[PDB]
């Protein structure tokens, strides 16, 4: 049937996006250091598809880790447009997520979404490392549950 | 462990197998049981036009020895 | 108490001055690295497997 | 077809020329000439001469021609014309096109084409020789001669390249 | 003779590369000329007939080249044969 | 007939090609103490699936000031080429025997470097420009030992046939015989082939992708496959330079299973050498090139072509 | 002919899947010349093998070592007057 | 006469024109006089090897291992004009219009 | 048509440099991230 074949490559192609993700590092503090602890051999992420080719052209998923800038604020964004699309952006830490412990900051702006569609959030301060591999995981199932090419067919 | 990657050079050695069967059971084929008569040098290869020839179906490869002549 | 770092002294000695030759001909020290990452290929990971296995706390 | 294979390179080397002769960007000209040199080399292997044919390719394609788009490269402005850009450089394009065509049109119906030298126009194949050369390839045989034969050639041609590298630091020491 | 032999003894400390191309380049300039095997690598180059043997019109008189290619007269590549 | 050859020979050349993304990040985990790719697929035999498929669905980003002509054609003139360049190789029997097989290899390795100089100028940006130039030169720097390294060796096999590799090679490794010119030949294949110590372009960080750092998904499936496919074969080629196998007439089983074995060890330690060594700075490539490098490599070829004279050793071409 | 098919066959299977891959989702000049001017010295000696079975290899000898160390003699030069040592 | 020496010639004579025709810069000049040379290797190899002219060989490497050296010295002497005036552009060169 | 130079020296004209300013940071992880460096270079030399 027409609606299994769509589903059938609904399914080839969200298999392959969830599973081999190459995410860019953003880093800017204490949020980064955690992060790259799931480089190390503890919480290895490279099991699953997340490497090191970076070059933030050549990646899927952007981390924000570590405080946000008003500075910071235009160089990050025209970051996120030239990443090409699928685009989704983590948000980590308190920090990245809302401000955290500089809400009531002159140089920070409050949490992320004031400048980049956040599409996954992770809390902590900093999040533990391994909370993190929970949240891209997360993030994997919840490409899983996309049906780009179902909704074509319904248009 | 470490032998986690021998499943990943086994299928690897599967793949490069393919060109060296290939290309010699191709020459098999194309030769009749036989190699791909290397022309390195103008004596190689009218030679093969000469047992080209003589075979009357026009192939290097078949060749007729004893039995043809009297 | 303290310590200096970078005072070793070469000796022009015949002996000494062919190692030093054999080491940048025949590349050795470069060979000790090569060993060490191989001896920590045949080194067990510690990949802990999430989620089935969960660092501890 | 493939009788004329010799002939249908040698008509991609005229266009080839055409295309480096109009006088393109320093790149795209190079890249004219880079598919000029790779023809010419198939018009070589296709009368023997392998390993001539090869040096075209490796020497000169892979090797005079990438030091010089290597130049173009860091030198040049900052808005490189691409092809059409200049009506002229069309112009040189479409006008190197009229003279191959009006040839090759004159040699394939009357064969008597007398434009400078006198050329009739057959097949590439109607110029081959014939006989078998044994177990030596003879262009392998004759540049082998260099050390055998090639005794004033070398010391001429290796004196020169010695002085061909004290030129080259001399005028760009800078004084 | 002291100051040489240290000049070398320098020359290896810090370098060793050259002294190494200058030697291999130093001797491979000179056994050639001195070899004991370089006639013979004439003497079988020579001994590869690329070209056909042509035969020559028998007049008589020259007993060297053999009547017979099984002939014993004519050269022999019998050292050829154990080198 | 011919044409099942031809994809019998290059398709299976570029299944490996996708698979070896898996162990370039698996066996360097090993050694690095990860895992390696491994949740994905049994034991990350589908990891390089995914790695190409969404290559081939993301979206094929085409910057402004990239010219669209330049665009295309050096992705192509980058992976065809290291395809073409198989057709010459000896398993058994050649697909192609080039008696000019050794020039014909290293020629269009010398076209390998358009597909560099074109890409940095269709970036068309600063940094992008001047990654690329200081990449070409390095690797026209190494053609030149390349080629030195290369006239020695069959001085001694004899012609530029690439199957008389296995005829000269019979009884013992020709590394036995130019060992001092082996890893002179392995380092040049490191920098060619853009790895480190000369990953250079392709460093991760290096130069963040050098010719691949506006080149993302889509178009730049052929320019970091390419890389990655230059490196199976150059390693071959050693290996059928200096530690060629035998071959039995009527079984060319034998040096299929040892060829590729030995290509596949090469190959390891290519893989080996890049988690065990940092990264030349571009000074120290030429450093390392024309004043060590070079004058060896010209004092191993004064050795080479003298010995055969030295031992009446000269080889047979024909 | 083969050759042909051959280079054919590659450029279309890389023209292919390049397509899938778009519809369906002083110091610089230097190093540049001195390779140059080494590269046309290396074309010299390249004839080198065949030339090693000459009749005459003792000429052979004294010549294809003479391009040998004018490749020396060109890098010494090069050497001693900075040249390897770039601009820097 | 064939038609593939003809080809060979007209192709020198259309590099002759844009060397000497030229348009903007001294780098298109350098690749016009490089098909030169380019268009005179496969015309000496073709008449060489076609006439079985062993010694003759020699010439198309000695040809173009000297045509370099004008590379050699062309391409250095556009960098210094490059270097003083900027773009390489002949109209630049003029200083000695006396 | 003016005059040539005594010395038969043209008057240099002014600089022609290419010393572009490198913008490293908010892009690199070589510069471990958020290190915006500002400085000019010969092509390679600080
Ligand atoms: C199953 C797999 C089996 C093979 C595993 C890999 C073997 C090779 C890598 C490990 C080798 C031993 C490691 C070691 O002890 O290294 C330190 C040692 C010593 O390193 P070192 O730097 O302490 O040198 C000490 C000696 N002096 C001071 C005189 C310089 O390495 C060696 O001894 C290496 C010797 C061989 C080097 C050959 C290099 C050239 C090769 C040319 C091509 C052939
Ligand atoms: C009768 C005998 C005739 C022949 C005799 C020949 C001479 C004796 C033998 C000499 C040694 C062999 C030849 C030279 C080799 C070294 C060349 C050189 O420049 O060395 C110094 C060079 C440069 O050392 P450097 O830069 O520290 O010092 C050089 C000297 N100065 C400072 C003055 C410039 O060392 C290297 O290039 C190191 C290696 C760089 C690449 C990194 C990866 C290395 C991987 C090693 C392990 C794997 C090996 C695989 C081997 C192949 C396997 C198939
Ligand atoms: C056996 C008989 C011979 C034994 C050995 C004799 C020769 C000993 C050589 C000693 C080392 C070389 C000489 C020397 O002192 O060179 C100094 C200098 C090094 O320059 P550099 O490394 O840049 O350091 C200075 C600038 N910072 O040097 C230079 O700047 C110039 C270096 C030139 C290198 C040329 C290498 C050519 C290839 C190898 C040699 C081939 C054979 C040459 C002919 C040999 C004839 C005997
Ligand atoms: S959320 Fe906490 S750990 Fe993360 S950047 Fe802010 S203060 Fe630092």
């Amino acid at each position: 049937r027409g609606e299994y074949v769509v589903a059938k490559l609904d399914d080839l192609v969200n298999w392959a996006r969830r599973s081999s993700l190459w995410p860019m590092t953003f880093g800017l503090a204490c949020c980064a250091v955690e992060m790259m602890h799931m480089a190390a051999p503890r919480y290895d992420m490279d099991r699953f598809g997340v490497v090191f080719r970076a070059s933030p052209r050549q990646s899927d998923v952007m981390i924000v880790a570590g405080t946000l800038t008003n500075k910071m604020a235009p160089a990050l964004r025209k970051v996120y447009d030239q990443m090409p699309e699928p685009r989704y952006v983590v948000s980590m830490g308190s920090c990245a997520n809302g401000g955290g412990y500089y809400h009531y900051s002159y140089s920070v702006v409050r949490g992320c979404d004031r400048i980049v569609p956040v599409d996954i959030y992770v809390p902590g301060c900093p999040p533990t490392a391994e909370a993190l591999l929970y949240g891209i995981l997360q993030l994997q199932r919840k490409i899983k549950r996309e049906k780009r090419l179902r909704i074509w067919y319904r248009r | 462990m470490w032998f986690e990657i021998l499943p990943g050079i086994a299928v690897m050695a599967a793949c490069l197998f393919i060109p060296g069967m290939a290309t010699a059971h191709i020459h098999k084929f194309t030769n009749g049981g036989k190699e791909k008569r290397v022309a390195h040098f103008s004596y190689q290869w009218n030679l093969m036009e000469r047992d080209r020839c003589i075979s009357g179906v026009n192939r290097y490869h078949v060749t007729k020895g004893l039995e043809n002549i009297d | 108490t303290y310590k200096f770092v970078n005072m070793r002294e070469p000796s022009m000695d015949m002996k000494s001055v062919t190692d030093r030759a054999a080491q940048t001909l025949l590349w050795t020290e470069l060979v000790r690295g090569l060993g060490m990452t191989l001896s920590y290929l045949f080194r067990e990971p510690a990949t802990i497997n999430y989620p089935f296995e969960k660092g501890p706390l | 077809m493939t009788m004329y294979i010799a002939f249908i390179l040698s008509t991609i080397f005229v266009i080839g020329f055409v295309g480096f002769s109009s006088k393109p960007s320093p790149i795209y000209g190079g890249l004219g000439l880079i598919v000029s040199g790779g023809v010419g080399c198939g018009i070589v292997l296709n009368f023997g001469g392998s390993f001539l044919g090869l040096m075209v390719f490796l020497i000169y394609l892979g090797g005079m021609l990438v030091v010089f788009g290597y130049t173009t490269a860091m030198a040049t402005e900052m808005y490189p014309e691409v092809w059409v850009s200049n009506k002229t450089v069309f112009g040189a394009f479409v006008s190197g096109l009229m003279m191959e065509f009006c040839m090759v049109y004159y040699a394939l119906k009357e064969e008597e084409v007398e434009i400078i030298f006198k050329f009739n126009g057959l097949g590439d194949w109607v110029i081959y020789d014939t006989g078998d050369s044994g177990f030596f390839s003879e262009e392998a045989m004759g540049i082998a001669a260099l050390y055998s034969y090639g005794t004033w050639l070398v010391i001429v041609t290796g004196w020169s390249l010695l002085i061909g590298v004290v030129v080259i630091m001399e005028i760009t020491r800078g004084n | 003779a002291g100051r040489i032999a240290s000049f070398l003894k320098n020359a290896w400390a810090k370098e060793p590369v050259l002294v190494a191309s200058f030697a291999i380049g130093g001797l491979a300039i000179i056994l050639p000329s001195l070899s004991p095997y370089t006639n013979y690598a004439i003497r079988i180059n020579r001994a590869t007939p690329y070209n056909y043997p042509v035969p020559l019109r028998d007049d008589g008189n020259m007993p060297d080249v053999p009547s017979h290619p099984q002939d014993p007269q004519g050269p022999s590549l019998e050292w050829l044969k154990n080198l | 007939m011919f044409m099942i050859n031809i994809l019998s020979l290059i398709i299976p050349i570029l299944l490996a090609v996708a698979f070896l993304t898996l162990v370039e990040r698996k066996v360097l985990g090993y050694m690095q103490l990860r895992k390696g790719p491994n949740v994905v697929g049994p034991y990350g035999l589908l990891q390089p699936i995914a790695d190409a498929l969404k290559l081939v669905t993301k979206e094929p980003l085409r910057p402004g000031t990239s010219s669209i002509s330049m665009f295309i054609i050096a992705p192509i003139l980058g992976l065809s080429l290291a395809l073409t360049m198989w057709v010459p190789l000896p398993m058994p029997y050649p697909l192609i025997n080039m008696n000019l097989g050794v020039l014909f290899m290293l020629a269009m390795s010398s076209l390998a470097v358009y597909s560099i100089l074109w890409s940095g100028w269709a970036s068309n940006s600063k940094y992008a420009l001047i990654g690329a130039l200081r990449a070409v030169a390095q690797t026209i720097s190494y053609e030149v030992t390349l080629a030195i390294i290369l006239l020695s060796v069959l001085l001694m096999n004899g012609s530029y046939t690439l199957s008389t590799l296995i005829t000269t090679q019979e009884h013992i490794w020709m590394i036995f015989t130019s060992w001092p010119l082996a890893m002179m030949w392995f380092i040049s294949t490191l920098a060619e082939t853009n790895r480190a110590p000369f990953d250079l372009t392709e460093g991760e960080s290096e130069l963040v992708s050098g010719f691949n750092v506006e080149y993302a998904a889509g178009p730049f499936a052929m320019f970091f496959m390419a890389e990655y496919a230059n490196i199976i074969m150059m390693n071959a080629f050693t290996a059928i330079l200096f530690l060629g196998a035998s071959h039995d007439p009527h079984t060319p089983e034998l040096y299929t299973i040892n060829f590729v074995l030995k290509t596949l060890a090469l190959t390891i330690t290519f893989l080996w050498i890049r988690a065990s060594y940092p990264r030349f700075r571009y000074d120290q490539l030429m450093h390392l090139l024309w004043k060590s490098f070079l004058p060896l490599t010209l004092a191993l070829c004064m050795w080479h072509i003298s010995l055969p004279i030295m031992t009446a050793s000269i080889p047979p071409q024909s | 002919m083969n050759i042909m098919l051959t280079l054919l066959t590659n450029v279309t299977l890389a023209s292919l899947l390049v397509l899938i891959a778009f519809w369906l989702p002083m110091k610089f000049f230097l190093v540049a010349i001195t390779f140059l001017l080494f590269d046309l010295e290396i074309a010299l000696l390249l004839p080198l093998p065949w030339a090693s079975q000459t009749n005459n290899l003792k000429t052979m000898l004294t010549m294809a070592l003479f391009l040998l160390i004018l490749l020396a003699a060109s890098l010494a030069y090069e050497w001693t007057q900075k040249g390897l040592e770039w601009a820097e | 006469m064939p038609l593939v020496y003809m080809n060979i010639i007209m192709a020198f004579a259309i590099a002759l024109a844009g060397l000497l025709m030229y348009r903007s810069h001294l780098m298109s000049s350098l690749l016009c006089l490089e098909g030169m040379m380019l268009s005179l290797f496969i015309m000496s190899t073709l008449i060489i090897l076609n006439t079985h002219f062993t010694l003759a060989n020699m010439m198309p490497i000695i040809l173009l291992v000297f045509a370099a050296c004008e590379a050699a010295l062309g391409l250095s002497l556009l960098v210094m004009v490059s270097n003083t005036y900027g773009t390489d552009y002949v109209q630049n060169l003029n200083l000695l219009q006396c | 048509w003016k005059p040539p130079p005594w010395n038969d020296v043209d008057p240099p004209k002014d600089t022609l440099v290419s010393n572009l300013t490198l913008n490293f940071g908010p892009q690199h992880p070589a510069a471990h991230g958020v290190l915006r460096l500002v400085m000019e270079l010969s092509g390679e030399m600080v």
